[PDB]
């Protein structure tokens, strides 16, 4: 049994943040919400769907509607930026959602994407690594998909978490490992980076 | 929960008499110490009289001792206050009160759980 | 209420580890104690619980017969003996008390347990050959791939510290092999590719590896 | 000519928690009821105080504990509530007196006196004079707790956290309940 929450939500200061958590057992199971800031243990912020622990700011509230529960932060403050986890149980013989990063400062910015092919010397070493470098994106969440010619490729992909840059935008990198024979046998490979519902694609080809 | 209702109050001439009565709900009246308090305007509730379960310790406030007689009829769930030789200073709201316990501090209002709404006695 | 975890670190697969939680600010001799973990990128997972006297213990099927929970009420400390640790056990482990209102009450800051094995290894260094970055801007991106090293970190400079503007060294990826890779890129004028030499200087002190890779504009 | 040990009960430096209320058995002694019974909450039931010096009893039980001010009204026959049902119950035909006084200067600490405890949950009500010191995890749901503090499985005891800044309804009150027993046996506790 699983609880589903979005990987990321962003809001401007003063707006109302909403984070949802869905699960088939939620109708007759209580939900709980935890806040976690870097380096710290989680902190309970809502319990039993909608009750607030006595030390938590009253701008935190919770609500239930069947198979979805919502954590609402009204008049959101910079200090509310954190990871939030929902938690419940299965309806048989404890489960946490996967977490939502809530970001609470500048215009949205699409990623710059640079894709590099394997070098001749790596091919000589009987290896091949394609390198997709992703920078200057904001908010700080992307998904990466790779293609061999037109076909999706999932094996051999390693992608970093996004990390904040000195300009408050974000960077990430994705690596595709191939054999030299795979690299040479396709017409091209592509890295496709999706940000805020829009995709940026770069393609490289063997020499 | 016990309910208490006073009757027998009203206007009377100085030197006159009145019998206040107070009737309780329930079938365990015998288990209650019964008391009378009164309250003149601007003053606190002042202890008047109390009677134990057996009738056998009776108690009186200083200023009514000798003039007032408290008695109980368990068969009628009723406590009585015979007030003789009434003086203008006896004018007040008279409250019936009841408790399971007999207090060493029998004059304290806080020692009685149950209170009537009270009835006006006026002496002219 | 204070919960201080310890005993977290590196451990190779098949080995054992013992965590410890040091409770303070409540009669730890009457309350029940929890262990919760959270693997990287995953959700919360309840591990085990113990009663007030240590007599009754309950685990999760993912850890049954492989973990053991105990306590020492004299020392006010909670234990979790983790035998035969797999890579799935790599997580941030929290201890938790017992306080609700009508089961979670208070969580510790958590210690991290890393189940790995990989050994020290110097990087291979490959060129990321110049590629058009901004056509309108007249720039190119070129770089070095610093591949298959362990442990972190590596230091990268360009032209022995003479080239500092336009440098972006990306955080490393941890590959399924247990080795790291990173990339460092410099954005330069495209017109400079035939005339200026670009060399990345890579230092991986744990392996005593210090190499310089010239990144030529060629395939 | 032993004298009854009332000083040891009223003037004890430390009182027991209400859930683990203490009882002192007093027998075969002379008592100065009238001299020791003259800001105290004093309620007697089934017996008059001015008559205790004239009566002999088989045994006199001295129960002492600490509750908060708003709960003193429960230490009485025919009362309901957390203290009466789950901590210290007096029978409906109770024969004795209850004594209580504000002990805010003795049992309240600035940082909170969490030493005094009370029972919050229990499956059934206490019988008269029943003392339950069990601290088993209370099952409020269907699943067996097995000594696990979790959902619908809570610890049955809580703290009073007596602080001097609280109101009178939350200030500590030391309670002494004297039971006057007269079964068969010989009557040995005679007042004088």
């Amino acid at each position: 049994y699983e609880l589903t929450q979005p990987p990321s939500v962003s809001v401007s200061p003063g707006q109302t943040a909403r984070i949802t958590c869905s699960g088939d057992a939620l109708p007759k199971q209580y939900t709980y919400w935890y806040q976690q800031k870097p380096g710290q243990p989680p902190v309970l912020v809502i319990y039993k769907d909608s009750e607030r622990p006595s030390g938590i700011p009253e701008r935190f509230s919770g609500s239930s509607s069947g198979t979805t529960v919502t954590l609402t932060i009204s008049g959101v403050q910079a200090e509310d930026e954190a990871d939030y986890y929902c938690q419940s149980t299965d309806s048989s013989a404890v489960v946490f959602g996967g977490g939502t990063k809530l970001t609470v400062g500048q215009p949205k910015a699409n990623p710059t994407v640079t894709l590099f092919p394997p070098s001749s010397e790596e091919l000589q070493a009987n290896k091949a690594t394609l390198v997709c470098l992703i920078s200057d994106f904001y908010p700080g969440a992307v998904t990466v998909a790779w293609k061999a010619d037109s076909s999706p490729v999932k094996a051999g992909v390693e992608t970093t978490t996004p990390s904040k840059q000195s300009n408050n935008k974000y960077a990430a990198s994705s690596y595709l490992s191939l054999t030299p024979e795979q690299w040479k046998s396709h017409r091209s490979y592509s890295c496709q980076v999706t940000h805020e519902g829009s995709t940026v694609e770069k393609t490289v080809a063997p020499t | 929960q016990v309910q208490l209702v006073e009757s027998g109050g009203g206007l009377v001439q100085a030197g006159g008499s009145l019998r206040l009565a107070c009737i309780a709900s329930g079938r365990t009246f015998h288990s209650y110490v019964m008391a009378w308090f009164r309250q003149a305007p601007g003053k606190e509730r002042e202890f008047v009289a109390a009677i134990s379960w057996s009738s056998t310790p009776t108690y009186y406030g200083e200023s009514v001792k000798g003039r007032f007689t408290i008695s109980r009829d368990n068969a009628k769930n009723t406590v009585y206050l015979q007030m003789n030789r009434l003086k203008p200073e006896d004018t007040a709201v008279y409250f019936c009160a009841a408790d399971r316990g007999e207090s060493y501090y029998y004059t304290r209002p806080t020692e009685y759980e149950f209170w009537g709404q009270g009835t006006q006695v006026t002496v002219s | 209420v204070q919960l201080v975890e310890s005993g977290g670190g590196v451990v190779q697969p098949g080995r054992s580890l013992r965590l410890s939680c040091a409770a303070s600010g409540f009669t730890f001799r009457t309350y029940a104690v929890h262990w919760v973990r959270q693997a990287p990128g995953k959700g919360p997972e309840w591990v085990a619980v113990i009663s007030y006297d240590g007599s009754n213990k309950y685990y999760a099927d993912s850890v049954k017969g492989r973990f053991t929970l105990s306590r020492d009420t004299s020392k006010n400390t909670l234990y979790l003996q983790m035998n035969s640790l797999r890579a799935e056990d790599t997580a941030v482990y929290y201890c938790a008390s017992r306080g609700d209102t009508v089961a979670f009450d208070i969580w510790g800051q958590g210690t991290m347990v890393t189940v790995s094995s990989a050994s020290t290894k110097g990087p291979s260094v490959f060129p990321l050959a110049p590629s058009s970055k901004s056509t309108s801007g007249g720039t190119a991106a070129l770089g070095c791939l610093v591949k298959d090293y362990f442990p972190e970190p590596v230091t990268v400079s360009w032209n022995s510290g003479a080239l500092t503007s336009g440098v972006h060294t990306f955080p490393a990826v941890l590959q399924s092999s247990g080795l790291y890779s990173l990339s460092s890129v410099v954005t330069v004028p495209s017109s400079s590719l035939g005339t200026q030499t670009y060399i990345c200087n890579v230092n991986h002190k744990p392996s005593n590896t210090k190499v310089d890779k010239r990144v030529e504009p060629k395939s | 000519t032993n004298l009854c040990p009332f000083d040891e009960v009223f003037n004890a430096t430390r009182f027991a928690s209400v859930y683990a209320w203490n009882r002192k058995r007093i027998s075969n002694c002379v008592a100065d009821y009238s001299v020791l019974y003259n800001f105290f909450t004093f309620k007697c039931y089934g017996v008059s105080p001015t008559k205790l010096n004239d009566l002999c009893f088989t045994n006199v039980y001295a129960d002492s504990f600490v509750i908060r001010g708003d709960e003193v009204r429960q230490i009485a026959p025919g009362q309901t509530g957390n203290i009466a049902d789950y901590n210290y119950k007096l029978p409906d035909d109770f024969t004795g007196c209850v004594i209580a006084w504000n002990s805010n200067k003795l049992d309240s600490k600035v940082s909170g006196n969490y030493n005094y405890l009370y029972r919050l949950f229990r499956k059934s009500n206490l019988k008269p004079f029943e003392r339950d010191i069990s601290t088993e995890i209370y099952q409020a749901g269907n699943k067996p707790c097995n000594g696990v503090a979790g959902f619908n499985c809570y610890f049955p005891l809580r703290s009073y956290s007596f602080r001097p800044t609280y109101g009178v309804g939350h200030q500590p009150y030391r309670v002494v309940v004297l039971s006057f027993e007269l079964l068969h046996a010989p009557a040995t506790v005679c007042g004088k």
